[PDB]
Protein backbone atom coordinates (compact mmCIF):
# COMPACT_ATOMS: atom_id res chain seq x y z
CA UNK A 1 0.00 0.00 0.00
CA UNK A 2 1.39 3.34 -1.15
CA UNK A 3 0.64 6.68 0.61
CA UNK A 4 -1.03 9.44 -1.50
CA UNK A 5 -2.23 12.93 -0.45
CA UNK A 6 -5.49 14.48 -1.68
CA UNK A 7 -6.42 18.16 -1.02
CA UNK A 8 -9.86 19.59 -1.74
CA UNK A 9 -10.07 23.25 -2.75
CA UNK A 10 -12.96 25.58 -3.62
CA UNK A 11 -15.15 28.43 -2.40
CA UNK A 12 -16.76 28.51 1.07
CA UNK A 13 -20.23 27.29 0.01
CA UNK A 14 -18.98 24.74 -2.58
CA UNK A 15 -19.77 21.85 -0.13
CA UNK A 16 -16.20 20.44 0.11
CA UNK A 17 -16.32 19.69 3.87
CA UNK A 18 -19.64 17.81 3.44
CA UNK A 19 -18.11 15.74 0.61
CA UNK A 20 -15.08 14.66 2.80
CA UNK A 21 -17.36 13.85 5.79
CA UNK A 22 -19.89 11.72 3.86
CA UNK A 23 -16.94 9.79 2.31
CA UNK A 24 -14.92 9.35 5.55
CA UNK A 25 -17.96 8.21 7.60
CA UNK A 26 -19.19 6.24 4.45
CA UNK A 27 -22.79 7.58 4.92
CA UNK A 28 -24.70 10.90 5.38
CA UNK A 29 -24.70 11.87 9.13
CA UNK A 30 -28.16 11.21 10.59
CA UNK A 31 -27.92 13.06 13.93
CA UNK A 32 -25.34 15.86 13.48
CA UNK A 33 -23.32 17.09 10.52
CA UNK A 34 -19.95 18.35 11.79
CA UNK A 35 -18.84 21.92 11.18
CA UNK A 36 -15.20 20.96 10.58
CA UNK A 37 -13.08 18.16 9.08
CA UNK A 38 -9.62 17.48 10.67
CA UNK A 39 -8.10 14.77 8.40
CA UNK A 40 -8.67 11.12 7.39
CA UNK A 41 -6.63 8.26 5.90
CA UNK A 42 -8.74 6.19 3.50
CA UNK A 43 -8.02 2.49 2.75
CA UNK A 44 -8.89 2.28 -0.97
CA UNK A 45 -8.38 -0.55 -3.49
CA UNK A 46 -8.68 0.77 -7.06
CA UNK A 47 -8.11 -1.41 -10.18
CA UNK A 48 -6.29 -4.01 -8.05
CA UNK A 49 -3.91 -1.56 -6.31
CA UNK A 50 -4.08 -0.87 -2.58
CA UNK A 51 -3.59 2.78 -1.57
CA UNK A 52 -3.59 4.74 1.74
CA UNK A 53 -5.16 8.13 0.69
CA UNK A 54 -4.82 11.06 3.20
CA UNK A 55 -7.76 13.51 2.86
CA UNK A 56 -7.38 17.22 3.60
CA UNK A 57 -9.58 20.31 3.37
CA UNK A 58 -8.77 24.03 2.79
CA UNK A 59 -12.01 25.17 4.59
CA UNK A 60 -11.52 28.25 6.72
CA UNK A 61 -8.34 29.14 4.77
CA UNK A 62 -10.00 31.07 1.90
CA UNK A 63 -9.19 34.64 3.19
CA UNK A 64 -5.65 33.74 4.41
CA UNK A 65 -3.28 33.81 1.43
CA UNK A 66 -0.10 33.02 3.42
CA UNK A 67 -1.67 30.28 5.63
CA UNK A 68 -3.50 28.44 2.78
CA UNK A 69 -0.44 27.32 0.68
CA UNK A 70 0.89 25.37 3.73
CA UNK A 71 -1.81 22.74 2.82
CA UNK A 72 -0.19 22.11 -0.64
CA UNK A 73 3.25 20.46 0.05
CA UNK A 74 3.51 16.91 -1.39
CA UNK A 75 -0.02 16.81 -2.84
CA UNK A 76 -0.63 13.91 -5.35
CA UNK A 77 -4.22 14.85 -6.43
CA UNK A 78 -6.28 18.11 -6.22
CA UNK A 79 -10.12 18.07 -5.99
CA UNK A 80 -11.38 21.42 -7.32
CA UNK A 81 -14.95 21.87 -6.06
CA UNK A 82 -17.82 24.17 -7.11
CA UNK A 83 -21.53 23.99 -6.32
CA UNK A 84 -24.06 23.29 -9.11
CA UNK A 85 -26.56 25.63 -7.33
CA UNK A 86 -23.94 28.46 -7.53
CA UNK A 87 -22.81 29.51 -11.06
CA UNK A 88 -20.62 32.21 -9.39
CA UNK A 89 -18.47 29.50 -7.70
CA UNK A 90 -17.71 28.09 -11.21
CA UNK A 91 -16.60 31.56 -12.46
CA UNK A 92 -13.95 31.72 -9.65
CA UNK A 93 -12.32 28.43 -10.78
CA UNK A 94 -10.22 29.69 -13.80
CA UNK A 95 -9.10 33.09 -12.42
CA UNK A 96 -8.79 32.46 -8.65
CA UNK A 97 -8.11 28.77 -7.85
CA UNK A 98 -6.49 27.39 -11.01
CA UNK A 99 -3.49 29.88 -11.06
CA UNK A 100 -2.78 29.10 -7.34
CA UNK A 101 -3.07 25.33 -7.60
CA UNK A 102 -0.75 25.31 -10.67
CA UNK A 103 1.99 27.47 -9.00
CA UNK A 104 2.14 25.46 -5.71
CA UNK A 105 1.32 22.05 -7.22
CA UNK A 106 2.91 21.99 -10.70
CA UNK A 107 2.13 18.84 -12.71
CA UNK A 108 -0.32 17.50 -10.08
CA UNK A 109 -3.59 16.16 -11.61
CA UNK A 110 -6.71 18.28 -10.86
CA UNK A 111 -10.24 16.81 -10.94
CA UNK A 112 -12.99 19.45 -11.31
CA UNK A 113 -15.95 18.25 -9.17
CA UNK A 114 -19.42 19.75 -9.37
CA UNK A 115 -21.14 19.21 -5.99
CA UNK A 116 -24.88 19.24 -5.05
CA UNK A 117 -26.06 17.90 -8.42
CA UNK A 118 -29.39 17.05 -6.63
CA UNK A 119 -30.17 20.82 -6.55
CA UNK A 120 -30.31 20.84 -10.41
CA UNK A 121 -33.93 19.53 -9.92
CA UNK A 122 -34.80 21.62 -6.79
CA UNK A 123 -37.67 24.08 -7.33
CA UNK A 124 -36.53 26.47 -4.57
CA UNK A 125 -33.02 26.50 -6.16
CA UNK A 126 -34.38 27.34 -9.62
CA UNK A 127 -36.66 30.08 -8.20
CA UNK A 128 -33.88 31.74 -6.14
CA UNK A 129 -31.41 31.69 -9.07
CA UNK A 130 -33.95 33.07 -11.62
CA UNK A 131 -34.34 36.19 -9.41
CA UNK A 132 -30.62 36.98 -10.22
CA UNK A 133 -30.87 36.11 -13.99
CA UNK A 134 -29.32 32.68 -13.36
CA UNK A 135 -29.89 28.89 -13.64
CA UNK A 136 -28.08 25.83 -12.13
CA UNK A 137 -24.75 24.91 -13.82
CA UNK A 138 -25.43 22.67 -16.84
CA UNK A 139 -23.37 19.46 -17.37
CA UNK A 140 -21.76 20.86 -20.57
CA UNK A 141 -20.73 24.06 -18.74
CA UNK A 142 -18.85 21.98 -16.14
CA UNK A 143 -17.13 19.88 -18.84
CA UNK A 144 -16.21 23.02 -20.81
CA UNK A 145 -14.59 24.56 -17.67
CA UNK A 146 -12.69 21.34 -16.84
CA UNK A 147 -11.41 21.38 -20.45
CA UNK A 148 -10.53 25.13 -20.41
CA UNK A 149 -8.44 24.74 -17.18
CA UNK A 150 -6.67 21.50 -18.26
CA UNK A 151 -8.28 19.22 -15.68
CA UNK A 152 -7.56 15.49 -15.57
CA UNK A 153 -11.35 14.98 -15.53
CA UNK A 154 -14.84 16.31 -14.73
CA UNK A 155 -17.11 14.58 -12.21
CA UNK A 156 -20.42 15.29 -10.42
CA UNK A 157 -21.78 14.09 -7.11
CA UNK A 158 -24.40 14.69 -4.43
CA UNK A 159 -23.03 14.46 -0.84
CA UNK A 160 -26.66 14.49 0.48
CA UNK A 161 -27.76 11.41 -1.54
CA UNK A 162 -24.20 9.83 -1.66
CA UNK A 163 -24.48 9.48 -5.49
CA UNK A 164 -21.12 9.57 -7.28
CA UNK A 165 -19.09 10.05 -4.09
CA UNK A 166 -17.29 6.60 -4.08
CA UNK A 167 -16.42 7.13 -7.79
CA UNK A 168 -14.83 10.62 -7.29
CA UNK A 169 -12.39 9.20 -4.66
CA UNK A 170 -11.63 6.00 -6.64
CA UNK A 171 -10.84 8.20 -9.68
CA UNK A 172 -8.74 10.60 -7.53
CA UNK A 173 -6.72 7.56 -6.33
CA UNK A 174 -6.12 6.51 -9.95
CA UNK A 175 -4.99 10.10 -10.87
CA UNK A 176 -2.65 10.22 -7.83
CA UNK A 177 -1.13 6.86 -9.04
CA UNK A 178 -0.40 7.92 -12.67
CA UNK B 1 -5.64 12.21 26.38
CA UNK B 2 -6.98 10.76 29.66
CA UNK B 3 -9.78 8.14 29.75
CA UNK B 4 -12.13 10.45 31.78
CA UNK B 5 -12.12 12.98 28.91
CA UNK B 6 -12.15 10.40 26.07
CA UNK B 7 -15.37 8.82 27.41
CA UNK B 8 -17.04 12.23 27.94
CA UNK B 9 -16.28 12.96 24.24
CA UNK B 10 -16.70 9.49 22.67
CA UNK B 11 -20.18 10.29 21.26
CA UNK B 12 -20.63 11.80 17.79
CA UNK B 13 -22.74 14.68 19.24
CA UNK B 14 -24.06 16.34 22.45
CA UNK B 15 -27.55 14.83 21.78
CA UNK B 16 -25.94 11.35 21.83
CA UNK B 17 -23.55 12.15 24.79
CA UNK B 18 -26.32 13.24 27.27
CA UNK B 19 -29.02 10.83 28.66
CA UNK B 20 -32.12 10.62 26.35
CA UNK B 21 -34.39 11.60 29.27
CA UNK B 22 -32.27 14.76 29.86
CA UNK B 23 -32.30 15.59 26.09
CA UNK B 24 -36.18 15.41 25.96
CA UNK B 25 -36.33 18.24 28.52
CA UNK B 26 -34.64 20.74 26.13
CA UNK B 27 -35.80 22.94 23.22
CA UNK B 28 -34.51 22.10 19.73
CA UNK B 29 -32.52 25.39 19.53
CA UNK B 30 -30.63 24.57 22.74
CA UNK B 31 -29.81 21.05 21.46
CA UNK B 32 -28.43 22.62 18.22
CA UNK B 33 -26.26 25.15 20.12
CA UNK B 34 -25.01 22.42 22.49
CA UNK B 35 -24.02 20.13 19.61
CA UNK B 36 -21.67 22.82 18.16
CA UNK B 37 -20.23 23.63 21.62
CA UNK B 38 -19.56 19.90 22.14
CA UNK B 39 -17.78 19.79 18.75
CA UNK B 40 -15.60 22.79 19.72
CA UNK B 41 -14.43 21.01 22.92
CA UNK B 42 -14.09 17.55 21.32
CA UNK B 43 -11.86 18.92 18.51
CA UNK B 44 -9.84 20.96 21.08
CA UNK B 45 -9.23 17.71 23.06
CA UNK B 46 -8.06 16.10 19.76
CA UNK B 47 -5.82 19.12 18.99
CA UNK B 48 -4.21 18.87 22.49
CA UNK B 49 -3.80 15.10 21.91
CA UNK B 50 -1.93 15.84 18.59
CA UNK B 51 0.46 18.19 20.45
CA UNK B 52 1.16 15.46 23.09
CA UNK B 53 2.04 12.94 20.31
CA UNK B 54 4.52 15.55 18.93
CA UNK B 55 6.21 16.25 22.30
CA UNK B 56 6.07 12.90 24.15
CA UNK B 57 6.00 10.35 21.32
CA UNK B 58 8.04 11.96 18.50
CA UNK B 59 10.28 14.72 20.05
CA UNK B 60 11.18 13.10 23.40
CA UNK B 61 11.32 9.66 21.73
CA UNK B 62 13.94 11.02 19.28
CA UNK B 63 15.93 12.73 22.07
CA UNK B 64 16.03 9.61 24.28
CA UNK B 65 16.60 6.99 21.48
CA UNK B 66 18.54 8.73 18.62
CA UNK B 67 21.95 10.48 18.26
CA UNK B 68 20.71 13.37 16.05
CA UNK B 69 22.83 16.51 15.67
CA UNK B 70 22.04 19.27 18.25
CA UNK B 71 19.18 21.51 17.04
CA UNK B 72 17.74 18.95 14.57
CA UNK B 73 14.86 17.91 16.89
CA UNK B 74 13.99 21.64 17.48
CA UNK B 75 13.76 22.17 13.70
CA UNK B 76 11.44 19.16 13.29
CA UNK B 77 8.99 20.33 16.01
CA UNK B 78 9.26 24.16 16.39
CA UNK B 79 7.26 25.92 19.26
CA UNK B 80 5.58 22.60 20.30
CA UNK B 81 6.11 23.26 24.03
CA UNK B 82 4.70 26.81 23.80
CA UNK B 83 1.77 25.52 21.67
CA UNK B 84 1.01 22.66 24.04
CA UNK B 85 0.95 25.08 27.01
CA UNK B 86 -1.41 27.56 25.22
CA UNK B 87 -3.89 24.84 24.15
CA UNK B 88 -3.76 22.69 27.35
CA UNK B 89 -4.74 25.82 29.33
CA UNK B 90 -7.59 26.67 26.95
CA UNK B 91 -8.84 23.04 27.02
CA UNK B 92 -8.60 23.09 30.85
CA UNK B 93 -11.02 26.05 31.01
CA UNK B 94 -13.41 24.51 28.45
CA UNK B 95 -13.58 21.25 30.44
CA UNK B 96 -14.01 23.14 33.77
CA UNK B 97 -16.90 25.18 32.26
CA UNK B 98 -18.56 21.80 31.26
CA UNK B 99 -17.95 20.27 34.69
CA UNK B 100 -19.53 23.22 36.58
CA UNK B 101 -22.61 22.82 34.29
CA UNK B 102 -23.17 19.10 35.16
CA UNK B 103 -26.34 18.20 36.99
CA UNK B 104 -25.82 16.78 40.52
CA UNK B 105 -25.78 12.95 40.38
CA UNK B 106 -24.56 13.07 36.78
CA UNK B 107 -21.22 12.89 34.97
CA UNK B 108 -22.73 13.39 31.45
CA UNK B 109 -25.81 15.70 31.56
CA UNK B 110 -24.83 19.36 31.13
CA UNK B 111 -25.80 22.61 29.32
CA UNK B 112 -23.27 25.42 28.67
CA UNK B 113 -25.13 28.77 28.67
CA UNK B 114 -22.09 31.07 28.86
CA UNK B 115 -19.18 30.59 26.43
CA UNK B 116 -18.49 33.99 24.83
CA UNK B 117 -16.85 35.38 27.99
CA UNK B 118 -14.27 32.54 27.92
CA UNK B 119 -13.59 32.95 24.17
CA UNK B 120 -13.09 36.77 24.65
CA UNK B 121 -10.50 36.00 27.38
CA UNK B 122 -8.62 33.50 25.20
CA UNK B 123 -8.57 35.73 22.09
CA UNK B 124 -7.69 39.01 23.85
CA UNK B 125 -4.86 40.51 25.96
CA UNK B 126 -1.56 38.71 26.63
CA UNK B 127 -3.02 35.27 25.71
CA UNK B 128 -3.87 36.58 22.20
CA UNK B 129 -0.31 38.05 21.90
CA UNK B 130 1.27 34.70 22.82
CA UNK B 131 -0.93 32.77 20.29
CA UNK B 132 -0.13 35.33 17.53
CA UNK B 133 3.62 35.22 18.32
CA UNK B 134 3.71 31.36 18.50
CA UNK B 135 1.67 30.70 15.29
CA UNK B 136 3.63 33.27 13.19
CA UNK B 137 6.86 31.49 14.30
CA UNK B 138 5.34 27.96 13.80
CA UNK B 139 3.82 28.56 10.36
CA UNK B 140 7.06 30.24 9.08
CA UNK B 141 9.00 27.05 10.10
CA UNK B 142 6.41 24.58 8.69
CA UNK B 143 8.09 24.05 5.27
CA UNK B 144 11.59 23.72 6.82
CA UNK B 145 10.26 21.10 9.29
CA UNK B 146 8.81 18.94 6.42
CA UNK B 147 12.01 19.19 4.33
CA UNK B 148 14.14 18.23 7.35
CA UNK B 149 11.77 15.27 8.00
CA UNK B 150 12.12 14.08 4.38
CA UNK B 151 15.93 14.36 4.46
CA UNK B 152 16.22 12.32 7.73
CA UNK B 153 13.75 9.61 6.66
CA UNK B 154 15.60 9.18 3.33
CA UNK B 155 19.20 9.15 4.67
CA UNK B 156 19.13 7.73 8.28
CA UNK B 157 18.25 3.99 8.84
CA UNK B 158 17.80 4.41 12.62
CA UNK B 159 15.43 7.37 12.05
CA UNK B 160 13.40 5.34 9.50
CA UNK B 161 13.14 2.39 11.97
CA UNK B 162 12.13 4.76 14.81
CA UNK B 163 9.35 6.37 12.70
CA UNK B 164 8.04 3.03 11.40
CA UNK B 165 8.01 1.67 14.98
CA UNK B 166 6.25 4.55 16.84
CA UNK B 167 3.69 5.16 14.07
CA UNK B 168 2.84 1.41 13.51
CA UNK B 169 -0.18 1.33 15.96
CA UNK B 170 -3.64 1.82 14.34
CA UNK B 171 -4.53 4.76 16.66
CA UNK B 172 -1.62 6.66 14.93
CA UNK B 173 -3.02 6.08 11.35
CA UNK B 174 -3.59 9.77 10.65
CA UNK B 175 -0.93 11.14 13.02
CA UNK B 176 2.47 10.92 11.34
CA UNK B 177 5.06 13.71 11.72
CA UNK B 178 3.85 15.59 8.61
CA UNK B 179 0.15 15.09 9.42
CA UNK B 180 0.69 16.52 12.96
CA UNK B 181 2.38 19.63 11.52
CA UNK B 182 -0.49 20.29 9.06
CA UNK B 183 -3.12 19.47 11.76
CA UNK B 184 -1.56 22.16 14.01
CA UNK B 185 -1.33 24.81 11.21
CA UNK B 186 -4.93 24.20 10.04
CA UNK B 187 -6.36 24.42 13.66
CA UNK B 188 -6.36 28.23 13.98
CA UNK B 189 -8.53 28.68 10.85
CA UNK B 190 -11.19 26.25 12.26
CA UNK B 191 -12.15 28.60 15.18
CA UNK B 192 -14.18 31.20 13.16
CA UNK B 193 -16.19 28.37 11.53
CA UNK B 194 -17.02 26.86 14.97
CA UNK B 195 -17.78 30.24 16.70
CA UNK B 196 -20.01 31.49 13.79
CA UNK B 197 -22.19 28.34 13.99
CA UNK B 198 -22.40 28.62 17.85
CA UNK B 199 -23.47 32.30 17.30
CA UNK B 200 -26.15 31.14 14.79
CA UNK B 201 -27.87 29.28 17.71
CA UNK B 202 -27.23 31.78 20.52
CA UNK B 203 -29.76 34.56 19.84
CA UNK B 204 -31.99 33.62 22.85
CA UNK B 205 -29.86 35.63 25.31
CA UNK B 206 -28.73 39.03 23.96
CA UNK B 207 -25.59 39.15 26.22
CA UNK B 208 -24.47 35.76 24.83
CA UNK B 209 -25.04 36.85 21.18
CA UNK B 210 -22.92 39.96 21.82
CA UNK B 211 -20.04 38.11 23.62
CA UNK B 212 -19.80 35.59 20.72
CA UNK B 213 -19.97 38.38 18.10
CA UNK B 214 -17.01 40.05 19.91
CA UNK B 215 -15.07 36.73 20.19
CA UNK B 216 -15.62 36.09 16.44
CA UNK B 217 -14.11 39.51 15.60
CA UNK B 218 -11.18 38.86 17.97
CA UNK B 219 -10.36 35.48 16.29
CA UNK B 220 -10.47 37.05 12.79
CA UNK B 221 -8.19 39.89 13.95
CA UNK B 222 -5.72 37.26 15.31
CA UNK B 223 -5.87 35.18 12.07
CA UNK B 224 -5.20 38.32 10.00
CA UNK B 225 -2.16 39.18 12.19
CA UNK B 226 -0.76 35.58 12.03
CA UNK B 227 -1.18 35.59 8.21
CA UNK B 228 0.70 38.92 7.90
CA UNK B 229 3.66 37.76 10.01
CA UNK B 230 4.42 34.64 7.93
CA UNK B 231 7.49 34.23 5.67
CA UNK B 232 8.68 30.67 4.84
CA UNK B 233 12.16 29.88 6.14
CA UNK B 234 14.38 27.75 3.89
CA UNK B 235 17.35 25.59 5.01
CA UNK B 236 20.38 27.22 3.38
CA UNK B 237 18.53 30.30 2.10
CA UNK B 238 21.05 32.96 1.09
CA UNK B 239 20.72 36.58 2.24
CA UNK B 240 20.43 37.81 -1.37
CA UNK B 241 17.27 35.68 -1.83
CA UNK B 242 15.71 36.98 1.43
CA UNK B 243 16.11 40.75 0.77
CA UNK B 244 14.98 40.45 -2.91
C1 LIG C 1 -20.24 27.34 10.07
N1 LIG C 1 -21.04 27.60 8.89
C2 LIG C 1 -22.21 26.81 8.52
O1 LIG C 1 -22.80 27.10 7.53
C3 LIG C 1 -22.72 25.64 9.36
C4 LIG C 1 -24.21 25.87 9.62
C5 LIG C 1 -25.17 24.90 8.94
C6 LIG C 1 -24.73 23.45 9.07
C7 LIG C 1 -23.28 23.27 8.60
S1 LIG C 1 -22.46 21.94 7.85
C8 LIG C 1 -20.93 22.76 7.72
C9 LIG C 1 -19.66 22.17 7.12
N2 LIG C 1 -21.10 23.96 8.26
C10 LIG C 1 -22.34 24.28 8.72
Amino acid sequence: AIRKKLVIVGDGACGKTCLLIVFSKDQFPEVYVPTVFENYVADIEVDGKQVELALWDTAGQEDYDRLRPLSYPDTDVILMCFSIDSPDSLENIPEKWTPEVKHFCPNVPIILVGNKKDLRNDEHTRRELAKMKQEPVKPEEGRDMANRIGAFGYMECSAKTKDGVREVFEMATRAALQ
Amino acid sequence: SMEMDEKDFAADSWSLAVDSSFLQQHKKEVMKQQDVIYELIQTELHHVRTLKIMTRLFRTGMLEELHLEPGVVQGLFPCVDELSDIHTRFLSQLLERRRQALCPGSTRNFVIHRLGDLLISQFSGPSAEQMCKTYSEFCSRHSKALKLYKELYARDKRFQQFIRKVTRPAVLKRHGVQECILLVTQRITKYPLLISRILQHSHGIEEERQDLTTALGLVKELLSNVDEGIYQLEKGARLQEIYN
